[PDB]
């Protein structure tokens, strides 16, 4: 029973100097009461444009705004190193005010493949009574990946939590940590643990398996 | 860019405007330019008029009345041969989209007219917003004598507004010396504000300096921001109502000086029981701030609002004349209160 | 001009927590103090607003009847009093600034203190090193790592050699688990030829339970 | 009673 926002872009990716556009369609007309924001990871948001198209002070000239009925837009003339964060669309005509989902604007880099390394459990963890294996990816673009563990030459799912770090500001690469969380007894039995990665840079899946 | 539009109850008539708020720069006011869309199907009276009205609305049970202060009329349809006006850029855009059927209208607001001001209603009021308001009404009839039929017409509320001057005025400062007869001893009061122009919701700093060389004692110091409203409709009316105040128990003993800075901020939340208080014009029933000070260059209709800070010293005399002769000492400081110019 | 948040911490569900943000360069009456709720990777969600000039409070429908927004106008502070906290209300709550006359959006925000709501209790991190095996070394470069697992509270800051080692380090975001305890992994890449001759450590720290860690990684 | 906007 409340107005919702629909940012159309989900994961935009572009090279430096490109003209990128982000559009958010209001469920029902919110008039020109639309604002755009920039939020760096681990930081609080900043205001860019207000009243749909009125640039805010302390914002570069490249930024600008427009309106197409329910579709409100955000356009950057030239993209810059500073301008690489997740942006948001807001409406403030009717309370409650709502935001968009977020668009992962990122740098464009040559397709580099991940360097998978598997790590066995430590003597300290296994005496604590728990078992966990870490499969690590590094220096890869794009961020998309679909790693799946295989233990005792059998696929294992539902017990593999994954985490990914933010894009590095210098070389523009990601990393990924997969963790096979299990009990100590499971580790000793059927000890053929392995992780299989699939990525665009890798023509074939590259499995890093460890025995003893 | 987008524009406002409103249709008559039966849709036969539709007004188009570019904005609701028109800025009064004193030397000139923003013109009220627009168009009126009429279909030939519903064009039977064959004369469409548009009217700009500045009216004072006033009230037992929610009933209100509108007394006109300034009325102007333009015959949009048909375009009389003895009046050809050039179209504004806003108007020529509107015809380009709508077509011939849109008939333009342009009103010029002369100077020395009142700004849109709404007087605060109480919780037991159900009528329309009382005060001074502007309004554009488009209708069609056979002639100007015919009684306009509410359904063959449409009205849209507009506002005439002002904004803070670019150049700030001189620092408001004021002095007064009260000299008593028992001895040749003066009680001196000096007061000043930080600046001349303040915005709504911003604090006002009152520097107060008292030199009490008399035998009497200052018991209390009363600071207050007071709204001056001059209402010139029939005869004359006016009132002062304190939109801020502080009663400090600061004491100035005999043969001693005192100096302190008081900071007051006028806001509406603590003035909601003061019915009749001047507020900035309301489009319909929107909550608006305390009325902005209206600036007049060189007895003007409507509600003229201004602000002053009063600094009063409550003195107890006694002695020869006892408490028959008042010994209080006050001073006043005028200042501007309005919103900054929107960029 | 600055906004400062405090009063964030772990509270059992159905409990009570209170939050306040300082205001600098903004007059209370000339501005409105909004609040927001963005959980990790979930997006901004406006929870409450206060208009000092018009004395109005606004609440989110879910929030309605639970949080109370107030403001001490003298100290220039806004106090969001949260009562009957749900586990779902775990998020980073920011305090925003708006133009009282007239609304211009959320032009300034505070950093925002962390709010956590769960039945689980604060627990110290159990750090087990990830020794660099033969698998770890490839292309002439090897990788150390420390695993921080079993701590519940979200705030944990880990720096290798007490921040002296900031090259090749990759701190993975913490993730909440079936147990509910948060688990975070941190790894670095150091040349193999330097591996062995030189020793490197991970300075894991967890302020809630006051547990400094100086565990050192040795190849397996 | 409602007043609406439109493009130009």
């Amino acid at each position: 029973s409340d107005i919702q926002m629909t940012q159309s872009p989900s994961s935009l990716s572009a090279s430096v100097g490109d003209r990128v556009t982000i559009t958010c369609r209001a469920s029902q007309s919110v008039s020109s009461a639309v604002a755009w924001y920039q939020q760096k990871p681990g930081k609080a948001p900043k205001l860019l444009i207000y009243s749909a198209s009125s640039l805010y002070s302390g914002v570069p000239s490249r930024f600008s705004g427009s309106r197409s009925g329910t579709d409100f837009t955000l356009t950057i003339s030239s993209l810059q190193p500073e301008d690489f964060a997740t942006y948001y669309c807001q409406q403030y005509k009717y309370v409650p005010v709502t935001f968009g989902q977020g668009t992962k604007v990122e740098i464009k880099r040559t397709v580099a493949a991940p360097s998978v390394f598997i790590f066995p459990p430590s003597d300290s963890q296994l005496k604590s009574g728990t078992a966990s294996v870490v499969c690590l990816l590094n220096n890869f673009y794009p961020r998309e990946a679909k790693v799946q563990w295989k233990v005792d030459n059998a696929l294992q799912s539902g017990n593999s939590q994954e985490s990914v770090t933010e894009q590095d500001s210098k070389d523009s690469t990601y990393s990924l940590s997969s963790t096979l969380t299990l009990s100590k007894a499971d580790y000793e039995k059927h000890k053929v643990y392995a992780c299989e990665v699939t990525h665009q840079g890798l023509s074939s899946p590259v499995t890093k398996s460890f025995n003893r | 860019t987008r524009v406002f539009k409103k249709a008559s109850p039966n849709g036969k008539l539709t007004v188009y405007l570019g904005k609701r708020d028109f800025v009064d720069h004193i030397d000139l006011v923003d013109p009220v330019d627009g168009v009126v869309l009429v279909d030939p199907e519903y064009l039977k009276e064959r004369r469409v008029y548009v009217t700009l009205t500045c009216a004072f609305r006033y009230g037992v049970l929610g009933l209100t009345f509108r007394k006109d202060l300034f009325v102007a009329n333009v015959q949009s349809f048909p375009p009389a041969p003895e009046d050809k006006k050039p179209l504004t850029r806003l108007q020529e855009r509107l015809i380009k989209k709508l077509g011939e059927h849109a008939y333009p209208f342009t009103f010029e607001i002369p100077p020395n007219l009142p700004c849109s001001v709404t007087l605060q209603p109480g919780p037991e009021d159900t009528g329309k917003a009382c005060g001074v308001d502007y309004e554009v009404k488009a209708f069609l009839a056979e002639n100007l004598e015919e009684k306009i039929h509410k359904r063959n017409s449409v009205r849209l509320v507009i506002r005439k507004v002002q904004y803070a001057p670019e150049r700030p005025g001189p620092q408001p400062t004021a002095e007064t010396t009260r000299q008593f007869l028992m001895s040749d001893k003066p009680l001196h009061l000096e007061a000043s504000l930080d600046k001349e122009i303040y915005y709504h919701g911003e604090p006002i700093s009152v520097n107060v300096h008292v030199t009490n060389n008399t035998n009497k004692t200052v018991k209390k110091i009363k600071i207050s921001v007071r709204q001056y409203a001059d209402i010139v409709l029939f005869n004359t009316a006016q009132y002062k109502v304190p939109v801020a105040m502080e009663e400090a128990d600061d004491t100035v003993a005999p043969s001693s000086t005192f100096s302190k800075v008081y900071t007051l901020t006028p806001f509406l939340a603590n003035n909601r029981e003061k019915r009749g208080l001047a507020l900035d014009g309301k489009l319909k029933h929107e909550d608006t701030n305390l009325a902005s000070s209206t600036l007049l260059r060189e007895e003007i209709l409507g509600i003229i609002v201004s602000y002053k800070v009063k600094v009063k010293l409550v003195v107890s005399r006694g002695g020869l004349l006892g408490d028959l002769a008042s010994s209080d000492v006050a001073v006043e400081l005028p200042f501007t209160l309005m919103h900054p110019k929107p960029k | 001009v600055q906004l400062v948040e405090s009063g964030g911490g772990l509270v059992q569900p159905g409990g009570s927590l209170r939050l306040s943000c300082a205001a600098s360069g903004f007059n209370v009456y000339s501005s409105s103090i909004h609040w927001v709720r963005q959980a990790p990777g979930k997006g901004l969600e406006w929870v409450a607003s206060i208009s000092s000039y018009y004395g109005y409070t606004y609440y989110a429908d879910s929030v309605k009847g639970r949080f109370t927004i107030s403001a001490d106008t003298s100290k220039n502070t806004a106090y969001l009093q949260m009562n009957s906290l749900r586990a779902e209300d775990t998020a980073v709550y920011y305090c925003a600034r708006s133009r009282q006359f007239w609304y211009s959006g959320l032009d300034y925000w505070g950093q925002g203190t962390l709010v956590t709501v769960s039945s689980a209790s604060t627990k110290g991190p159990s750090v087990f090193p990830l020794a660099p095996s033969s698998k770890s070394t490839s292309g002439g470069t090897a990788a150390l790592g420390c695993l921080v697992k079993d701590y519940f509270p979200e705030p944990v800051t880990v720096s290798w050699n007490s921040g002296a080692l900031t090259s090749g380090v990759h701190t993975f975001p913490a993730v909440l688990q079936s147990s509910g305890l948060y688990s975070l992994s941190s790894v670095v890449t150091v040349p193999s030829s330097s591996l062995g001759t030189q020793t490197y450590i991970c300075n894991v720290n967890h302020k809630p339970s006051n547990t400094k860690v100086d565990k050192k990684v040795e190849p397996k | 009673v409602y007043t609406r906007s439109t493009g130009e």
